[PDB]
Order: structure tokens, then sequence, then C-alpha cells
RNA sequence: GCGGGGUGGAGCAGCCUGGUAGCUCGUCGGGCUCAUAACCCGAAGGUCGUCGGUUCAAAUCCGGCCCCCGCAACCA
RNA sequence: UCCCCCGUGCCCAUAGCGGCGUGGAACCACCCGUUCCCAUUCCGAACACGGAAGUGAAACGCGCCAGCGCCGAUGGUACUGGGCGGGCGACCGCCUGGGAGAGUAGGUCGGUGCGGGGGA
RNA sequence: CGCCUCCUAAAAGGUAACGGAGGCGCCCAAAGGUCCCCUCAGGCGGGACGGAAAUCCGCCGGAGAGCGCAAGGGUAGAAGG
RNA sequence: CUGACUGGGGCCUGUAGAGCACUGAUAGGGCUAGGGGGCCCACCAGCCUACCAAACCCUGUCAAACUCCGAAGGGUCCCAG
């Protein structure tokens, strides 16, 4: 966190035409908008391989806007193992569920957390095969709520 | 209706103390006695004989209320039990017939239990209901060892409007239920 | 050897092998995977051969996830018989396996140990394969 | 989860509502008794009567019969003769029967 | 039908005619079936009795 | 209640051997039991009939100290 | 149930009827009747409900009886087994406790003979 | 390809027709005998090859699996 | 016309579960009784009747809450009618029209017809 | 070798093979008609003999029970008791 | 003039695909009735599972005779060509 990625608008271009043009079709939505977008595939790849559904990606839209999104869905082409479409969930002050990575001082990489977009953390830390831990007994930095059942095994 | 010792005791001693011990705002919140359901799980009477008749006749005398037969729900080979056989006599006691039987049950019946050391405090329901099993019906004064023919105990479900156990343990103790532990 | 412990029916009709894998197309247990590129019925014997391969390379170490399962009964008429007289007897079990399916995953092992072991395992299989590595693309599913 | 009450209500009303008659429906409270002839093809009520409206009082049974005549009276007036008597969840007996005996008395055909 | 589940006629007991054929199980139902049925000759309902088919 | 199927409950005087009278209703006019809730030792709080022992065994195995100090 | 919780048999004498209570042998029967002025020979059937409650009162207040007595018997044996006393080892394996021999007999304490095969003579 | 069989230690009933495991020998204990066999008096031992289903209930009825005997394999 | 309640429909859970709050003037319930009608394979629990002292505790009505349940886009895909190609095959791809399911955003703690009682 | 159920059967109907699975050759005098009332399986908790399972009580429980016997459809707003 | 086929409109369906809510299968993990496993104990208890054991939970799948879903089409009727 954070990362900047170009995004452009689309309206009637074929998804196949855009994919054949090296771009990645997508959509940009939240409670207030919904826009047909396309990112550049090779550009997106390095952004997302670090900024997974964990870290904020900011879409410099060509009209000057810079909307702060999270990646919420990446439909993959099961044959070629390639992103086929992206969901960019635009952030706004309202809360959001999201997966936050876990570092341990190892079942779960991350955890679902009920966060506020200003309170978006990079880390959630754990402590010290086979004894294992659960979500209840965990840190929770300022402003995050356990968006699972604490009965889950980490 | 008609006035009896346990009943007038419930309203006089038990109901005020209950409001004291728990603080009910409404006068219906405070626990009540719903009913006393008596079950003899005979089975011994499955087919061998119709002993249900003398067992009902004594269940009638103990309670002043004729019991209804309970027939077998499903068939069970291991119980030598075909579906629909008469295997129990159950009689629901309410209102005055309930207080009159409980009054005798506390006053004579439970004392007459040999080696009676107190009613099991743990038989409460999690729901404010109480059940207790007996093994001789001659504990009851309407039953003499002359009139009997075979020892037959029963299940006694006393049911209350108490949502919790502690509320119903208070109601049952204050009424005169001797609890052991 | 893998086979359904219990079945509602002994024999199933021969499949069709249309389309990319339905599910299990993303790594979600281990570090590396072996993905099918062409469709096939994969026999329990193939899976087992591919498994022992990765084991005896890991010299009993690491972990091995088998993300396909041979539930489809495979039938075969006795040798030299004529057609008809009903369906042959069940002779083995296959997992229907379509392109993009992650058949195996390995974890708890060096990147070289996984690459090499998955490669040997691919040789025990009647199809072409790809060795893939758990991505955020995977992690986003 | 249904009670025996609403099951009983459905089980007599479904049967009644199939015959295609105007449904003389009878509601009975601990104090009052109510009635409304009802067209279920329109979901619309044509004539009504009740202890609460007529402000009658006294014997529940005797009162039930009176609204029965009171309902029938207004019924014939609007051109209604034939009718299907809906006892809903009640046994055909006592108050509901009294209200029925009076509706016939006033000329409701059922 | 079987050897225990037999066919039988019903005979109007007034004009002695057989008007109905039915079946019974004579092990379950030994007694001769008596059933009121409409008799087309008497043109009225009549207690019919079971006679051998 | 149904008619003709129940025993008639009548005013009944239940007597316990401790001269105790109880006035309830029953299918019997007068009943003489031998123990009631008013005299059962569990009911009488703590009537310890014979057994006050506690224990006194077996450290009251005393009597005496006759090994020389 | 009358005294203690036992219905002592009518039609018999009152000094034998009391023996049918666990805890009352012939000797304790002789006591209570003398200590209560009841004819030790009159039949139970012919005892007034004052004689009944006079004999009853003394009987279950002098000595511990039927159920209770068996508690103090059981808990004593219990304590013998609990501490590891040699009699507790005896009561565990259900063998004699009072120095009797077990090579033969002890059949009361051990029960029906669990007959087993024996050693074989040569042919 | 067809058929029959699996149940105390051995050899056979019970299955057909669902509830009840039976018979001979053997094994064990005791007698008679100087002793042994024979003989006489008693007793024990079988969840019925296995799994699954129908059933209130399966040795028994229905399916698969194991195992073991028997038959057949002709016209070319 | 508007609010409340009673009854009866319609939609067929965006209406349900759970949690909470609230209502007794009225209406509804519980309730008070079991003489009478009627009733219990026993029980006035239910069914029923006669009542009107009490309570909204239960039930019910009305609200709030999105934990569940339920609903649920847009976009992308699968598949496909029809038209075409490719591969030895298993199978795959293109054009045109159609287009899911899952999942994401999000929604929802009902909406309304008719009659009746009360209210302003 | 006739009949019934399901699948194959390509979302109307129909659709073959010595294709994959089952069942029928009865039954019921109520297991029929109608009126009236009642609602299960199972889970947890409580209850003498009493058990995993008899009968009793409380709570949860939309239908997974039941509907004589195969299967499918249907079904508690009953076709179940 | 009603025909094949075609336009609009209504209804009917359960395949493709998908799904796992039911019936089954099913990988790894948590939690856990009946034990095996067992330092021990049976005097009355226990006790611990880097193993099998439902149920529940999480992750991940499969199915002609599974479907919470469900197309394109197909059929039929009406009107029009
Ligand atoms: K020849
Ligand atoms: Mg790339
Ligand atoms: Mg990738
Ligand atoms: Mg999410
Ligand atoms: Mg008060
Ligand atoms: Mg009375
Ligand atoms: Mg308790
Ligand atoms: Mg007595
Ligand atoms: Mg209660
Ligand atoms: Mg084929
Ligand atoms: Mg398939
Ligand atoms: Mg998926
Ligand atoms: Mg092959
Ligand atoms: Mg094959
Ligand atoms: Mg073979
Ligand atoms: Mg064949
Ligand atoms: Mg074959
Ligand atoms: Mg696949
Ligand atoms: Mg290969
Ligand atoms: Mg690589
Ligand atoms: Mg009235
Ligand atoms: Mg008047
Ligand atoms: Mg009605
Ligand atoms: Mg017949
Ligand atoms: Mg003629
Ligand atoms: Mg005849
Ligand atoms: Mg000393
Ligand atoms: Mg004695
Ligand atoms: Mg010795
Ligand atoms: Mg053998
Ligand atoms: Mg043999
Ligand atoms: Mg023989
Ligand atoms: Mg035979
Ligand atoms: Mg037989
Ligand atoms: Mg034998
Ligand atoms: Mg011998
Ligand atoms: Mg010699
Ligand atoms: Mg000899
Ligand atoms: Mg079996
Ligand atoms: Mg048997
Ligand atoms: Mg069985
Ligand atoms: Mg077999
Ligand atoms: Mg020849
Ligand atoms: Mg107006
Ligand atoms: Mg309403
Ligand atoms: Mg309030
Ligand atoms: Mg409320
Ligand atoms: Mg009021
Ligand atoms: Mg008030
Ligand atoms: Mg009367
Ligand atoms: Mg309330
Ligand atoms: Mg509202
Ligand atoms: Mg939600
Ligand atoms: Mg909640
Ligand atoms: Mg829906
Ligand atoms: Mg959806
Ligand atoms: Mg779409
Ligand atoms: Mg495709
Ligand atoms: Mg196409
Ligand atoms: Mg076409
Ligand atoms: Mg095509
Ligand atoms: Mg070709
Ligand atoms: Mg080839
Ligand atoms: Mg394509
Ligand atoms: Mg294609
Ligand atoms: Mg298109
Ligand atoms: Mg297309
Ligand atoms: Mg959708
Ligand atoms: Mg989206
Ligand atoms: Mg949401
Ligand atoms: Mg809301
Ligand atoms: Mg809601
Ligand atoms: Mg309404
Ligand atoms: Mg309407
Ligand atoms: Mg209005
Ligand atoms: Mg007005
Ligand atoms: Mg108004
Ligand atoms: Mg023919
Ligand atoms: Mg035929
Ligand atoms: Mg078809
Ligand atoms: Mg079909
Ligand atoms: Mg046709
Ligand atoms: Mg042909
Ligand atoms: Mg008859
Ligand atoms: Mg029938
Ligand atoms: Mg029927
Ligand atoms: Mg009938
Ligand atoms: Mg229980
Ligand atoms: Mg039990
Ligand atoms: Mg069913
Ligand atoms: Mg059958
Ligand atoms: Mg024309
Ligand atoms: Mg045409
Ligand atoms: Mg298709
Ligand atoms: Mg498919
Ligand atoms: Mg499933
Ligand atoms: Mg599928
Ligand atoms: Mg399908
Ligand atoms: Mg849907
Ligand atoms: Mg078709
Ligand atoms: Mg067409
Ligand atoms: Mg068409
Ligand atoms: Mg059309
Ligand atoms: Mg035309
Ligand atoms: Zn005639
Ligand atoms: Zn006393």
């Amino acid at each position: 966190m954070e990362y900047r990625l170009k995004a452009y608008y689309r309206e009637g271009e074929k998804p196949s035409a855009l994919r054949r043009a090296g771009k990645l079709p997508g959509v940009m939505y939240n409670r207030h908008l919904n826009r047909k977008v396309y990112v550049d595939l090779v550009e997106f790849d390095k952004v997302f391989r670090q900024a997974s559904i964990h870290h904020v990606i900011v879409l410099e839209l060509p009209d000057g806007q810079s909307l702060p999104t999270l990646v919420r869905q990446v439909n993959l082409d099961k044959r070629r193992r390639r992103p086929e479409h992206v969901d960019f969930f635009v952030l706004s002050d309202e809360p959001v569920e999201m997966y936050v990575p876990l570092r341990f001082v190892e079942i779960h990489r991350d955890i679902l957390v009920k966060v506020s977009p200003r309170n978006i953390p990079e880390f959630i830390e754990v402590d010290v095969i086979g004894d294992s831990l659960h979500a209840s007994d965990l840190k929770l930095p300022p402003g995050v709520e356990l968006a699972v059942s604490p009965e889950e095994t980490i | 209706p008609l006035d009896v010792a346990l009943k007038r005791k419930y309203y006089e001693e038990v109901r005020p103390e209950l409001i004291r011990r728990f603080g009910y705002q409404n006068v219906w919140e405070v626990p009540r006695l719903e009913k006393v359901v008596i079950n003899q799980g005979l089975g011994e009477a499955k087919e061998d004989a119709r002993i249900l008749e003398k067992a009902a006749q004594e269940l009638a005398l103990i309670t002043g209320q004729k019991p209804a037969v309970t027939r077998a729900k499903k068939s069970i080979s291991n119980f030598k039990l075909r579906k629909g056989m008469p295997i129990g006599l159950r009689v629901t006691l309410r209102r005055d017939r309930m207080w009159i039987f409980l009054e005798k049950l506390l006053n004579v019946a439970l004392p007459r239990i040999r080696d009676f050391r107190g009613l099991n405090p743990n038989s409460f329901d999690g729901r404010g209901n109480y059940n207790l099993g007996l093994r001789e019906q001659l504990i009851f004064p309407e039953i003499t060892y002359d009139m009997v023919d075979a020892l037959r105990g029963m299940d006694i479900a006393v049911v209350t409007t108490a949502e919790t156990d502690e509320e119903a343990r208070a109601l049952l103790e204050l009424l005169g239920f001797p609890f052991r532990k | 050897m893998l086979m359904p412990r219990r079945m509602k029916y002994r024999k199933q009709q021969r499949g069709r092998l249309k389309g990319a894998t339905k599910g299990g197309d993303y790594v979600a247990f281990g570090d590396y995977g072996l993905v099918a590129l062409e469709p096939a019925w994969i026999t329990a014997q193939q899976i087992e051969a591919a498994r022992v391969a990765m084991v005896r390379h890991f010299r009993r170490g690491g972990k091995i996830f088998i993300r396909i399962f041979p539930d489809k009964p495979y039938t075969k008429k006795p040798l030299e018989v004529r057609m008809g007289k009903g369906k042959g007897n069940v002779e083995g079990y296959v997992a229907v396996v379509k392109p993009g399916r992650v058949m195996f995953e390995v974890a708890g092992v060096t990147e070289e140990q996984a690459m090499e072991a998955l490669r040997i395992a691919g040789h025990k299989l009647p199809i072409k394969t790809k060795i893939v590595r758990r991505d955020a693309y995977d992690e986003a599913q | 989860r249904l009670t025996a009450y609403e099951r009983r209500k459905f089980r007599v009303r479904n049967r009644i509502k199939r015959t295609g008659r105007l449904r003389l429906s009878v509601f009975r409270s601990l104090k009052h008794i109510y009635a409304q002839i009802i067209d279920d093809e329109k979901g619309v009520t044509l004539v009504s009567a009740s202890s609460l409206a007529l402000k009658l009082k006294g014997n529940k049974t005797e009162v039930a019969r009176q609204v029965g005549r009171a309902l029938a009276e207004k019924a014939l007036a609007l051109g209604i003769k034939q009718v299907a008597f809906d006892r809903g969840p009640y046994k055909y007996h006592g108050r509901v029967k009294a209200l029925a005996e009076g509706a016939r008395e006033g000329g409701l055909e059922f | 039908a079987s050897e225990v589940r037999i066919k039988l006629l019903l005979e109007c007991t007034e004009c002695k005619r057989r008007n109905y054929a039915t079946e019974k199980n004579k092990r379950n139902t030994p007694n001769k079936l008596e059933l009121r049925k409409y008799c087309p000759w008497c043109r009225k309902h009549t207690v019919h009795r079971e006679v051998k088919i | 209640m149904k008619e003709g199927i129940h025993p008639k409950l009548v005013p009944a005087r239940i007597i316990c051997g401790c001269g105790n009278v109880i006035e309830t209703y029953s299918t019997k006019p007068e009943i003489y039991v031998e123990v009631c809730s008013k005299c059962h030792p569990f009911y009488t709080g703590q009537q310890r009939f014979v057994d006050t022992e506690g224990r006194v065994e077996r450290f009251q195995r005393r009597y005496g100290d006759s090994y020389r100090k | 149930a009358r005294i203690a919780g036992v219905e002592i048999p009518r039609n018999k004498r009152v000094d034998v009827a009391l023996t049918y209570i666990y805890g009352i042998g012939k000797a304790r029967a002789k006591e209570a009747l003398e200590k209560t002025g009841i004819n030790p020979a009159t039949r139970v059937k012919d005892l007034t409900e004052a004689e009944v409650v006079r004999l009853r009162e003394y009987v279950e207040n002098t000595w511990k009886l039927e159920g209770e007595l068996r508690a103090e018997v059981a808990a004593n044996i219990k304590r013998l087994m609990d501490i590891g006393c040699y009699r507790g080892l005896r009561h565990r394996r259900g063998l004699p406790v009072r120095g009797q021999r077990t090579r033969t007999n002890a059949r009361t304490r051990k029960g029906p003979r669990k007959t087993v095969a024996g050693k074989k003579k040569a042919p």
C-alpha cells in the first residue's frame, strides 16, 4: 500500500476486442456509481501482484479523478490462466469488509476484517506444527472488527 | 374452585417471597404451577396381561382422575413391542386436582419414600420444569400394600411458567419440595 | 488406492470432455500446482504414480495435495468377448480432468523441490501439464 | 409453524372458498361476535354486522343470534340470498351457531 | 385376487337377486358381508348379503 | 370432568402416627399413615436419629496415651 | 410400609415380626416390647395403633435400621477397600475376609463352581 | 459361460415359509476299572464367510465382495 | 382523506429467525368461573358456555436493529439458436442473435385491497 | 418375452440397444364415504424399572416423518393420525 | 387461405452451463457422542491423542438415475405475413 494504476472508460467496445488489444476489461462500482472501465493488462499485473485484494489501488481515471479502489473480484480464464475481468470497489468513508494479510512472530494467510477505509492496515501480527491458533485471540489494531466467526482456525 | 392448603399457601407465602427474591414487575411474571403430568411407563403390561386396569384404578385413586392409555408409537423387536400396544398410563393433573395431589405428595408421599434423603436438585429442566421418578406406588396414602399386586413406580412432571431453573427451584422449594443437596 | 468407498450406482455412462475445468482451477492449499492443459480421464493408477513420484523425491518430506479424485467407475468388457449382453464390469476408477484443473499441489518444500517433483509427476500423466505457482490471482479466489 | 387454530381456519376456509359462494364469515371474540359477508373473487366485503357496532349487550348467545338477524336484514336489502357460512376456527355450536340460526331466520340461504 | 381374498356376489335380501360383485378377505372377514346397496329391481336401498359367486 | 369415570374426591382427613392431622381431599374419607412431612427426620431439619457418630473413628481410636513420654 | 419402612408380617407374633426388619434380630425384638409394654406374644394383627406407634417410635429411634444400617455397612467395607486394607483386597476380589481357607470351599463367597479342565494323565 | 456350497472343533439339520440355532462325533468335569478304552451321569463351545440393503426383527429374504467344489466350452 | 385497532383478502420471505422497545381508553388476548350448551382415548390445556375483578406476564399489534435467513445488480464468463472454420482425435476457435449460474456492489426487520371499531 | 418407476431421452410429447437400476402378477370391510378434531421425523434438556430406541415433560424443529409394498411425482392450508 | 416457414404476444419445460440447498461421493483442517489407541487402571475414576468416529465449522471438489439455480432453443395457442 498504496499503488497507482491507470484506468480508462469504455462503453461499447467488445471485451474480446479490448483483450485482443492487451487491455483488461473491468467495472468500477460502489453504492454511488458503476462504470465500465478497462485497465492495461501488463500494467495491472505488477500492480496487483503486490496490491492483492489487501492493499489500495488508486485508479487515475483519465478525467482527472483518482478514485481509491480495492480489488474485489478477478474472474480468471480457466484455460489460459489469465485475468479476464476485474472488479474495482471504490472506497469511500463508509466501512468495508476486506482481507488483511497476517504476519506471524500457518493455516490462514489473511483474515476478513470489518474496517474503515482510513483505518486500512497493512499488517495483522501473530505470535509463537502442530498447535494452532484462532481468530478471537488476536490483536485487532485501532478500528477493525473481526469479520469471521472467531471459531476459525489459524 | 375450592380452597386447599398448598394453594392458599402459594398465594400467601410463596408469591410474595418470589417477588422478593426476583423482582417481577408484572403479577403474571411470577412463576406459577402449570400442571402435573403423571406417567407410569408400564411396558410390563405390553401384552402379558391388562394390568393397566388395576394400575389405572390406583392411579385414579392416588389422583382422583382416571388416566388415559398411551399406546406404542413404533414397533421395537428388542422390547417385544409391536406398534400400538398399550404401554403406559398418563394423567394430566390441573388446577385443584393438581394442588390436592401435590399437597398429599409433599405431606405423606415423599416422606413415605424409604431412605428418602431429599429431591434431586439437578432434575430441573433448564426450562423451569421438574420431573421426578418414583419406584413404589404404595408411597401414596390412597394405596395400601393389601390393595396392590405388583410394585409400579411412575414419572411425575410438574410444569411451571418459570422461564429459568432457579426461578422454578425457588417456587418448588418455597411450596414445600424437600431438596437434598 | 483412491476410489469411492461407497456408491449409489456401480456404473456410469461415458462422459463428454467438453470445456475448461469446472472448478479447482486455482491454487488454494499449497505453494505450487500441476495444472492440466488437455482433458482426460485420469486413472487412480496415474494419480498414485504421480503421488509416489513426488513423495520419493521429497524423501517423505513436504506435503502433497491431490485435488482430483477418481469417482467415475471405469468399465471394461472381458477380453475377446462380443458386443452386447450388457455393460462390462467395473475395472477401475478415473477422475474426469479438464484443462485448467489444479490436479496436485505441493508445499513445505524448496522451489526447486516442487518444480522438479511436479515435473516428474507430469510424466506419469496421459496429458500435457503446466507447473504453476500460487499467485494473488489464486489468492483472490 | 402453524397452530391448530390457523390450520383449522385454513382447512374450513379453503373448503368454503372453493364452492364459490359469498362467505358469511364470523369472527368471535371473548366479548363480541362479528360477521361480514365476503366476496373472495374481489377480496371485498358486502355486508357486515357485530356486537361492537350495533352496541348490543347481554347474553353472548342471544346477542349472536341478533347480529345474525341484523346481518341477514341488511343482506336481503342489498340483494343477497345465497351464502356460505364460514365458521373459521370455531365449532359449529353455541354463539356461532346462534348467529347462523339468526341469519337463516332473516332469510340468508345457507 | 387369491385363495384367501375371494370374489363374491351381493344379493338383495328382498328380491333375492345378485346386483353387485365385490371381493373380501375371508380370513379377515369370515362373516357374510351385509351392506346396504341400491337394488335396481326393488328400485330402493336394501340390505344385500354375500352369496357364493 | 367426564361423568362416571372418575373417583369422587371428598373431604379427607389424613392422619400420621405422630398424632398429626392433615385436612386435604382424597378418594378416601379418612386415611391413617404412619409418617408425614411434619416428623420425617430429613423434614425436621436435622433429626439425627441414631447417627451423631461423626465419626468418631478412627482418630478417636484414642484411650489412651499409654506409651511412655 | 409401616415400621420401619417394612410391613412386618401380620398373623405372626410381634417378637418375630420385628426380626423381619433388617437390623432387628431376636434379641432386639425382646428389648423393645419390654421397653414398651407390648405383649411379646400377641399377634401383630392384634396391636392397637397406640401399640403400633409405641413400638414404632422406639424401634427407629433406638437403633439405625433397614436402609440406613446398610449404608454404614457398605461405607465401612468401602473404607476397607478404599485404604487398601487386606480385607479391602478381599472384598475386591470377592474372597473370604476372616481367615478361612480357599483351596477348597469358600463357595458361599465365591459362588457357583466355575469348573475348568484339569491336568491330563499319560496314556 | 452356467450351477451348488460357506453356520460350535469335525461332518450335517435349521433357509424354502423372518422371531425359536438342532443331531451324531469330539472337547471338558464326575463316575465304573488295579488302570485304559468302551459304557454311565453332567457341562461348555456357534453372534451363522463378509459387507450393504428390505424389515420392528435377518443364519433365514434381496443385492455386491471374498472363498470353495461341480458342470459346460458345440458347428466350423 | 390521516393515525390506531379488529376482521378478511392479495403479493408469496425485501414479508422469516433472533435481539430489543412498546401498546390495554378501545379493540384483541390472556383472564374470572364451569351453572348451563358443549367438551377431554385423562385434563375447562384444547373445544365450549356464562362472565368482566385484574394484566399486557403469555399470545398478538406496532416500531427499532442487517447476526442469520431472504432478495440481489452492473460488469465479465459459461453455455447456446443460426452461420462458419480448425484438429488424427480428445476436442477447439470465429461471426451474428440470445445469454446464465456462482460471486461482487447492494437491498430487506414488509407492501397493499376491502369491511368494521375508535381517533383527529 | 406382459405390466409399473426412474435414467438413458438431446428443458413439449415420443424416442432404440442382450443400455444403467428397481419393482408388479397383490392388497384393504377399512386401508372405503363423509363430518369432526389432531400434526411428524429428529436434536437437546429433564424422568423409577428403561436400555441408542417403549411411555411422560419442556424447548427447538416447513417437513428431512408418514401416506400397505418399487420408484417417481405429490402432500401437514393433508393425501399423514 | 386455413399450409411449410416467418413477426409479435402468452403459456408449457428442467437439457447445456452451473451449483452443492437435498440424495450420494469427496480432499485438507477445526471442533467433537461410541470406542480402538492405551502411563495406567477396576476399590468408584480417570487421563493424553502428529489415528480412524458421525454432527457442526472453514477451506476444495464430483455426479445419467443429485438440483438452491437454469439458459439458448423447443412446443402449443392467438393475431399477422
Ligand atoms: K456341422
Ligand atoms: Mg501476463
Ligand atoms: Mg497467474
Ligand atoms: Mg468477501
Ligand atoms: Mg407485584
Ligand atoms: Mg374437584
Ligand atoms: Mg441441573
Ligand atoms: Mg400409602
Ligand atoms: Mg416453564
Ligand atoms: Mg458412451
Ligand atoms: Mg458432467
Ligand atoms: Mg467457484
Ligand atoms: Mg484410459
Ligand atoms: Mg469404459
Ligand atoms: Mg469373472
Ligand atoms: Mg454390453
Ligand atoms: Mg464396458
Ligand atoms: Mg477438471
Ligand atoms: Mg505427460
Ligand atoms: Mg515457473
Ligand atoms: Mg355472544
Ligand atoms: Mg339484546
Ligand atoms: Mg371465520
Ligand atoms: Mg374388500
Ligand atoms: Mg332392468
Ligand atoms: Mg358368497
Ligand atoms: Mg507420644
Ligand atoms: Mg432382622
Ligand atoms: Mg486362607
Ligand atoms: Mg468354523
Ligand atoms: Mg462343518
Ligand atoms: Mg441332518
Ligand atoms: Mg430347507
Ligand atoms: Mg422359519
Ligand atoms: Mg446343539
Ligand atoms: Mg471325560
Ligand atoms: Mg499294583
Ligand atoms: Mg474310562
Ligand atoms: Mg442384516
Ligand atoms: Mg434370528
Ligand atoms: Mg439389518
Ligand atoms: Mg451374500
Ligand atoms: Mg451338432
Ligand atoms: Mg368518509
Ligand atoms: Mg391482521
Ligand atoms: Mg409494556
Ligand atoms: Mg412483542
Ligand atoms: Mg384492558
Ligand atoms: Mg389499565
Ligand atoms: Mg355439570
Ligand atoms: Mg408482550
Ligand atoms: Mg414499518
Ligand atoms: Mg446481509
Ligand atoms: Mg442476533
Ligand atoms: Mg430467488
Ligand atoms: Mg447471484
Ligand atoms: Mg449479465
Ligand atoms: Mg467458452
Ligand atoms: Mg454462437
Ligand atoms: Mg433451431
Ligand atoms: Mg453451432
Ligand atoms: Mg475432420
Ligand atoms: Mg488420438
Ligand atoms: Mg467458444
Ligand atoms: Mg464454440
Ligand atoms: Mg452475444
Ligand atoms: Mg455469442
Ligand atoms: Mg446472476
Ligand atoms: Mg462485478
Ligand atoms: Mg452487505
Ligand atoms: Mg434496514
Ligand atoms: Mg427481514
Ligand atoms: Mg391486511
Ligand atoms: Mg384484491
Ligand atoms: Mg380502512
Ligand atoms: Mg369513523
Ligand atoms: Mg375508519
Ligand atoms: Mg409381444
Ligand atoms: Mg401383463
Ligand atoms: Mg422428454
Ligand atoms: Mg423423463
Ligand atoms: Mg400426444
Ligand atoms: Mg430402427
Ligand atoms: Mg361392518
Ligand atoms: Mg390406503
Ligand atoms: Mg386414506
Ligand atoms: Mg371415518
Ligand atoms: Mg431423553
Ligand atoms: Mg429413555
Ligand atoms: Mg416423504
Ligand atoms: Mg418393498
Ligand atoms: Mg392467408
Ligand atoms: Mg402456423
Ligand atoms: Mg444445448
Ligand atoms: Mg452438466
Ligand atoms: Mg452435496
Ligand atoms: Mg455438476
Ligand atoms: Mg443434471
Ligand atoms: Mg436465484
Ligand atoms: Mg426436445
Ligand atoms: Mg419455432
Ligand atoms: Mg416457436
Ligand atoms: Mg412461442
Ligand atoms: Mg394467416
Ligand atoms: Zn331387490
Ligand atoms: Zn408425622
